[PDB]
Order: C-alpha cells, then structure tokens, then sequence
C-alpha cells in the first residue's frame, strides 16, 4: 500500500467547569433500531465510530429519519447538549466573499471532497463525550454503545475543524500555484483560473494527485456542477454575477410578514439593481410585531413599490473586479433621507450598487448624511477590494469647503470630484461670524409654567419693536425656540438675535436643514429666507439689558 | 529562558475583538512582516481551537520607508492582571517633564527576546485578513513578549534594568522613563551633545544581542499652558461686553471670586449689538478685579493616580486646536493649544489624530499614563480614518462628542 500523511487532530476541550452531556436516549420503534444497527455497523467498518465499554458515563440522543418518498433511513445524532458544553472555536466562515470583489475566470472546476468531509479524525481525548446508544430490541439487553472517531455532523466544532484541516492541506498547492484560485464550500472544492484549457485541466489533475497524498480521493467523473453557480443568494457566471431572481408579488392585501419579506427582497436586490428604495415600505413595520396584522399601504408606499417594480423589470448583472483599474463610486440623493450609489471601473458597467439611509435623530442635514454615506461606502470598499474608490458626489467643491472649515466637528471625505446631477447637496443657510452693522437687534426670550404648561415667547429690539405671545401646552425649551422664530419672522433680511438659550444654540450650531420638530423646521424655513443672521448667546439672569426686560415680560 | 507566569483578571476570558477591514497595502505589509517573525520564532500559526482575537494593523512611523506592525491590545490590556509581585508600579519621575530635551526611542524590539508564558500565548491571537475574505485569514499567536501589551514592559523590566545600569551610573543626571514600547530619555545638555548621548544609549541596547535608530525629540520645559485671559480694548461694543460677561460667567465656575454685576449693568437697555458702550468706573474696577483673580492658579487642583485622566479637544479653525486635561470638571491639570500644521492642512481628521497623539505623549511624560479622549467627531468618520494617520505604538481610549460645546468660544 501507499503510505498517506495523517491529518493532525485539533485538541478540543469542554467549557470550564462543565462536564460532558448525559442525556436520556428516546425509545425507538423496532424498525428504527434495526436500521440504526445496520447504519452503525457499516460506519464502524469504516472506522468512523467504535463500540465502547460500560464505563463511559456520557450520552447523546440518536434518531432515525425517513428518506421521504424513499424507504431508506439515516442516522441523526442530536448534539444540542454537547454543543452547549463545547468550547468556542474560531469561525472562518464569517466574512463571505462578495461577488463584486471576485475576479473573472475563464474556467472554474468543481471537485467533490465529500469523502474527506465525514472522515476527519476527532481529538482522541474528546471522543468519549460523543457517546451515543442504540436502544435494544424490547430493551431486554444493554443498548449498543458507540463513540465517534471522526468529526460528527451536527457537532459544534465540525465545520471549523474540517475547514482548518482542508485549508492546511490546500495551502502548499495554492502557494505554489499562484495562477489559480481555490475555494471550499461544504463538501466541494472550486478551482478557477485563466489558463489555457489544457493547462487548467492539468492543474486539476495535479490537485487530485496532491490530495491523494492525504488519502483523499475525488471521483474521476465529470462533476454535475457547472457555471453558472447558485451560491449564497447569487448567480456566479465566468464573466459576470447577479442576485438570484427577484420577483415581487402582487397583493390586494399586505401583512406585516409580507412587508418584511418584501423589504428583504428589495434589500438583497439593492446590491445590483440601481436606485432601489425601502423608506416608505419599511415605515409600515414601525412598532407592532404582531405578525399576521394587515397594514394598508400609504400612497407613498404604493409609489415606492411601483418605482421598484420598474427597476426590477429586467435582469441586471454586475461585472467582476479588475485590480489594474481605479474604483469609482458615485452617489445620488433620493429624498427622505435615502441615498443610492454605484461602484464601477468602466463607464456603464457596475461592479455593484447599494443604498444608505439617514440615521435616526432629532435633526439632520444633507451634508452630514452624504458624509456618512461616503464613510459607509469607503468601509465596504476596503472589505471587498482593499482600497477606497474615487468618489463622484453631487456637491460643489466650494460648498464642501465652506462646510468643513466652519463646522464645529472635525470632518473629512477622501478624494472626490463634483458631479452635476440634481438634486445637488447645498448649504441652505450660514450664520454670520460677526454682529451686523445697521441690522436691527432682537433680544428674545420665553418661559413656561411646568405645571400648567402655560407660557410666553417674545422679543424686544433696539428700535423699540416688541412682541409677546401667549402659548398653551408648551415647555421652556419650546418657548425659547418660539421666541427665536418670532424674531426671524418679524425682522428684515439682516438681523441680530440675542438669546440666553443654550438649548437653542446647541440645535442651531448643529446646522440642521430638517428636523422632526415642527418648530425647528419653521425656524430653518425662516433662516433660508434671510440674507444675514447673527446669533448671539448670553447667560441668563445676569442683568444683561433687553434680555432681562424680555425675560421679565415672558415670565408672566 | 524561564517564563514568568501571567493570568487574566478573575472571571474574564480572553479578548475576542473583530479584525477591522485593512487595505491591500497593509495586508501585504503584514504578510511580509509576519512571515519573517514566524521564521524568527516570534509568532506561530494557530488552529481553530483558539477562539481569541485582537486587531492588528500597520503604520509607517515618523520619517520612515518601512511598515511597523501595530497590534491593538487595548482589550487584552484591560483583561490582563495588573503587575504586583516584584513591581508595585514605579514612582513616576516628576523630573522628566522638567528636562530640556526628551528623546523617545522605540525599544519594543527588545521584548522579543523573552519567551511568553506558554499558557498565556493563546490570548495574543491575531488574524491577517484577506481582501474580500477570499482566502481564510492567517492566524497567529505570540511565543514571546509582544509589542503593545501591558505585560511586556513589566516582565522585561528586570532585563532592562541590567542593560541600562552602566549608562545610568555613567550618566546620573539623566532620567530614563519607560512606557509600553517607548523609552523616554531626558537631558539638559546641548542638542548636539544630547543626540550623541542618545546614540550612546542605542549602542548599549544593540550590543546586548539584537526602529531603534529613530528618535523623537520633545522639549517639555518649553511646554506652555493657557491661563484665562480677557480682552484689553479702548472701545467695547454691546456685543463685546456680552461676550466678556459670558466668558466671565464661565470662568466663575473655575474661579469663585469672579463678579459680572457691574459689567452686566452696562448692558441695561436694549441696544444695538454694534453700538459702543463706554465703561463706567464700577465696570472698570470689576474688570480689573477679575483680571487679577485670573492671574492666580485654580484652587484645590490635585492629581489622583487612582482616577482616569480626561482629555477634551475643540476645533478652533484654521488648523488650531485647544485641549484640556482634567480629572474633575473645572479643575484642569493641563490646558494647551496647537497651531503648528505638519501637512494635514486640507484634512481635519488627520489634524485631530495628530493632536490626539501629541496630547497622549504629554500625558505620558507628565503622569505616566494615557487620558480618555472626548473627540469632537462623529464615530463613523473617526473609525474609518484614524489608523491612516496613527504614528504611535500605543493607543488611548476615546469617546465621541455629538453636541457642540458652548465653551469652545472661551478656550479660543
Ligand atoms: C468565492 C468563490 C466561490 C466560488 C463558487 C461558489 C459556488 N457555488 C468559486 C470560487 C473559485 C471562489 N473564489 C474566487 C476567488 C477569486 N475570484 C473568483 N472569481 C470567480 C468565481 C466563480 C466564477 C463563476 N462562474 C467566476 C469568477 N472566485
Ligand atoms: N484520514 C482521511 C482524511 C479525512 C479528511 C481529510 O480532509 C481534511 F483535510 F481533513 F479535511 C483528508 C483525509
Ligand atoms: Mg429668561
């Protein structure tokens, strides 16, 4: 015989303080026992399991399950308890490759490694913990006891240990054949290259010879799997990729469940279909969680859906990555906090697309959202391609410069160019850095009774202009905003405003262009109409004139 | 030879911290560095039975053509036991900050000569990721004391003392301070003389079998602070006076004797913001009394080694940044301002990252530990960019300020 290299076992432990599982074996039907005995007899012959003596205290339940329209049985061991007690492992299967990061391949061949899959040796010291019992016929004899010698299907460490073992034997082949790629998924190996077909098939045969050194045979037969591959919700083709078919149901009535499913499909679709929007549809899921509850669609949701149906009307494919070319990312504002993007190398051929939604908060602006979108795309691109794309952004260079230089926070976006593609992101207002000569000065204030919720807001000016308005169902913070609103409303195109409100300053210094607060929105609307606005803060209760006068007026 | 036993803190498991995404050039640099380290026995490949992870990346240090591996051990360092048996902690030299020149050397390479305790090695696990996760990340752990780990200077401290023993007796006026992978050497001599002596020290290291050649020159005796100062003006607008009263009101939380009463009285009326108001005698006296108060140190300020240092930073515009280091609010242990711009002129975030490094350095020199930062930046912007600008071998802790501080005005 030909000596083969053994697979070194991975040492395994239970979690600290925990012992192995001891779980009662369910009674089974006479025929299930007979079928399990047959199955285990064969498995034992292959060295996968061994009979053990009475001294092993451990047990895990075993079941027999029908082949469903066939007569045959399969053994299922329920490892739930042992899994709870087994140490954590390094999980490599997180970090799924994105198709848009793959490189085109002329050939991709699949090899069946299924016989390795069930044959990986298990750490000798851990085997005792895998003990199981075939119940005896009539229970007039001791059950037949076995333990595993190999990684059992369903056990916590099997995927990680099989993956690490396979990678280790593949490493020298990969390293010494830089002209191919190899990827393992379940019991298959996928080997791609650009080689002339003859050379490719030679590489495949050499790979088979390499695996033979560990005793791993692969079928001489021609694999049934061919490109295109259905993989992780994608279609992979030699020169292009897409998501598997996305078909949106028509329904006269929609439930919470149907909406979650609809949004899921749309989210999945958005990585290739440009312009997908989920805002209005996602809303219908706010609160609730009663699953069978039917939600009437708003007109807004109907429109969003119709827009999506149009986008999904015919198939769209992405191309693969060419490392020799720059990555370009282009972004568009879609409205209602929604942003959409395309990443490409050559014009009109996207590698992938995607979307970004505005974060939750009381106030926001387009520039901040655009910035967040840029950071997200950047991070994604590092993951997929290992570099930042060059950005094309619908914001003028001068607008960006005015923004970042004056914004209270440090902020940055990487190399980018303006693309003139409405709607453009712009600054709706900017406050003065110095008080305005010749502009009327409004000293504003407001106050409310916390019990009755009664309040007042108003102003007094250097021209003797004055206003005080009575208010109901209000708060101190609200009256402070109301007072600023009145001064904006009653002044000319240039105005100086003096407030003691740290709350109002905090909001205005954040430069929102939109707010969940009705009042902030009205304030923003007024600011947009001004030519010049200087906002001055002073401390309350200090005897600062015009602030004290209006404080007295509004305090009732 | 002869590993020192190390443990985590009671009830704590090792770090499992996600590797963040790395650029192609950083991955290639790390593959190259780690291949050499593995050959030299410093690190070894590990298997799936090791669940732990600590993030790694690569930097280019100051004036350098080659990458340096930087492991972010922050999580591990928190989870690692403090160091007691021989070492109680070393009284932090108070003279270090008083030296004319302090040069900073990276001595971290010396740590690789000491084997790491066999039972603790698994907790140093790290991963070299692959682009688009197309190949399994490369998994390693340290066989020796890693750079950036809290335990390394502690365990190596015995060896370091012997190495520098002849240098310290030959040069008694010199303060040597070690923090993490850094060695801080102060001297009052002429900078040319200071430099040769630094190179004298380097030879002591190299001769003992082994980025050392580099040095980073500080002059902490030139480090200056920011007292609260008030404008001196011939004519005050209403707006000037409101700004003054605002600033004094703020100052009165720091200095109790501050009074705004007379100055505020000038504000009585409802007046145009740009109108000039003559100061009354009472106003001038008050302003004068306030100025005098502000020339004094703050009352009851003391450093507590058992408390965190907190560092706040404000962006002042035009590449200017102000900062304060404190334990309790309004009792500032240090304040300062950075003007000087090395590159970074179109990049806010690069500027901030450099400010963060300079402040931490000052913190290490003065107190021997790093502050927790309150950064005026959005989390996502910072997290995406900071590693691109990082030149230090340690990393501090930070949190993010989302609400604009009103007090920016007054540190300006
Ligand atoms: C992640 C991955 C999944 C499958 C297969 C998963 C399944 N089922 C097959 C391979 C070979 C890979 N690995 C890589 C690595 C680099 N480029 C590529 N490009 C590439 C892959 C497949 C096709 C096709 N058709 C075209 C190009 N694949
Ligand atoms: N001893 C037989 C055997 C079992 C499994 C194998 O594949 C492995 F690499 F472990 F995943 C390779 C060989
Ligand atoms: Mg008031």
């Amino acid at each position: 015989m030909v000596p083969i290299s053994p697979i070194e076992t991975v040492p395994v432990k239970l979690k600290p303080g925990m012992d192995g599982p001891k779980v009662k074996q369910w009674p089974l039907t006479e025929e299930k026992i007979k079928a399990l005995v047959e199955i285990c007899t064969e498995m034992e012959k292959e060295g996968k399991i061994s009979k053990i003596g009475p001294e092993n205290p451990y047990n895990t339940p075993v079941f027999a399950i029908k082949k469903k329209d066939s007569t045959k049985w399969r053994k299922l061991v329920d490892f739930r308890e042992l899994n709870k007690r087994t140490q954590d492992f390094w999980e490599v299967q997180l970090g799924i490759p994105h198709p848009a990061g793959l490189k085109k391949k002329k050939s991709v061949t699949v090899l069946d490694v299924g016989d390795a899959y069930f044959s990986v040796p298990l750490d000798e010291d851990f085997r005792k913990y895998t003990a199981f019992t075939i119940p005896s016929i009539n229970n007039e004899t001791p059950g037949i006891r076995y333990q595993y010698n190999v990684l059992p299907q369903g056990w916590k460490g099997s995927p990680a240990i099989f993956q690490s073992s396979m990678t280790k034997i593949l490493e020298p082949f990969a390293a010494q054949n830089p002209d191919i790629v190899i990827y393992q998924y379940m019991d298959d190996l996928y080997v791609g290259s650009d080689l002339e077909i003859g050379q490719h098939r030679t590489k495949i045969e050499e790979l088979r010879q390499h695996l033979l050194r560990w005793g791993l045979t692969t079928p001489d037969k021609k694999h049934q799997k061919e490109p295109p591959f259905l993989w992780m919700g994608y279609e992979l083709h030699p020169d292009k990729w897409t998501v598997q078919p996305i078909v949106l149901p028509e329904k006269d009535s929609w439930t919470v469940n149907d909406i979650q499913k609809l949004v899921g499909k749309l989210n999945w679709a958005s990585q290739i279909y440009p312009g997908i929007k989920v805002r209005q549809l996602s809303k219908l899921l706010r609160g609730t969680k009663a699953l069978t509850e039917v939600i009437p669609l708003t007109e807004e949701a109907e429109l969003e859906l119709a827009e999506n149906r149009e986008i999904l009307k015919e198939p769209v494919h992405g191309v693969y990555y060419d490392p020799s070319k720059d990555l370009i990312a282009e972004i568009q504002k879609q409205g209602q906090g929604q942003w959409t993007y395309q990443i490409y190398q050559e014009p009109f051929k996207n590698l992938k697309t995607g979307k970004y939604a505005r974060m939750r908060g009381a106030h926001t602006n387009d520039v901040k959202q655009l910035t967040e979108a840029v950071q997200k795309i950047t991070t994604e691109s590092i993951v997929i391609w290992g570099k930042t794309p060059k950005f094309k952004l619908p914001i003028q260079k001068e607008t960006w410069e005015t923004w970042w230089t004056e914004y209270w926070q440090a902020t940055w976006i990487p190399e980018w160019e303006f693309v003139n593609t409405p709607p453009l992101v712009k600054l709706w207002y900017q406050l003065e850095k110095e008080p305005i000569v010749g502009a009327e000065t409004f000293y504003v204030d407001g106050a409310a009774n916390r019990e009755t919720k009664l309040g007042k807001a108003g102003y007094v000016t250097n021209k003797g202009r004055q206003k005080v308005v009575p208010l109901t169902n209000t708060t101190n913070q609200k009256t402070e905003l109301q007072a600023i609103y009145l001064a904006l409303q009653d002044s000319g195109l240039e105005v100086n405003i003096v407030t003691d409100s740290q709350y109002a300053l905090g909001i205005i210094q954040a430069q929102p262009d939109k707010s969940e607060s009705e009042l902030v929105n009205q304030i923003i609307e007024q600011l947009i109409k001004k030519e010049k606005v200087y906002l001055a803060w002073v401390p309350a209760h200090k005897g600062i004139g015009g602030n004290e006068q209006v404080d007295k007026l509004v305090s009732a | 030879i002869e590993t020192v036993p190390v443990k985590l803190k009671p009830g704590m498991d090792g770090p499992k911290v996600k590797q963040w995404p790395l650029t192609e050039e950083k991955i290639k640099a790390l593959v190259e560095i780690c291949t050499e380290m593995e050959k030299e026995g410093k690190i070894s490949k590990i298997g799936p039975e090791n669940p732990y992870n600590t993030p790694v990346f690569a930097i280019k240090k100051k004036d350098s053509t080659k990458w340096r591996k930087l492991v972010d051990f922050r999580e591990l360092n928190k989870r690692t036991q403090d160091f007691w048996e021989v070492q109680l902690g070393i009284p932090h030299p108070a003279g270090l900050k008083k030296k004319k020149s302090v040069t900073v050397l990276d001595v971290g390479d010396a740590y690789f000569s000491v084997p790491l305790d066999e039972d603790f090695r698994k907790y140093t696990a790290f991963t070299i990721p692959s682009i688009n996760n197309e190949t399994p990340g490369i998994r390693y752990q340290y066989n020796v004391l890693p750079q950036g780990w809290k335990g390394s200077p502690a365990i190596f401290q015995s060896s370091m003392t012997k190495i520098l023993e002849p240098f310290k007796k030959q040069n008694p006026d010199i303060v040597i301070y070690q923090y993490m992978d850094d060695l801080y050497v102060g001297s009052d001599l002429e900078i040319g003389q200071h430099r040769t002596k630094i190179e004298e020290l380097r030879q002591h290291l190299l001769r003992w079998g082994l980025f050392l050649w580099m040095g980073y020159e500080l002059h902490p005796d030139k480090w200056t602070v920011q007292p609260i100062v008030l404008p001196e003006k011939d004519s005050w607008t209403v707006n000037d006076i409101q700004k003054l009263v605002g600033k004094l009101n703020w100052a009165s939380q720091i200095y109790p004797g501050i009074k705004v009463r007379q100055l505020s009285k000038l504000l009585r009326g409802t007046k145009a913001l740009t109108e000039v108001i003559p100061l009354t005698e009472e106003a001038e006296l008050e302003l004068a009394e306030n100025r005098e108060i502000l020339k004094e140190p703050v009352h009851g300020v003391y450093y507590d080694p058992s408390k965190d240092l907190i560092a706040e930073i404000q962006k002042q515009g035009q590449g200017q940044w102000t900062y304060q280091i404190y334990q309790e609010p309004f009792k500032n242990l240090k304040t300062g301002k950075y003007a000087r711009m090395r590159g970074a002129h179109t990049n806010d975030v690069k500027q901030l990252t450099e400010a963060v490094q300079k402040i931490t350095t000052e913190s290490i020199v003065i107190w021997g530990k790093t502050p927790k930062f309150k950064l005026p930046i959005q989390k996502e912007t910072w997290e995406t960019w900071w590693t691109e600008y990082w030149q230090a071998t340690w990393i501090p802790e930070w949190e993010f300020v989302n609400t604009p501080p009103l007090v920016k005005l007054w540190y300006q």
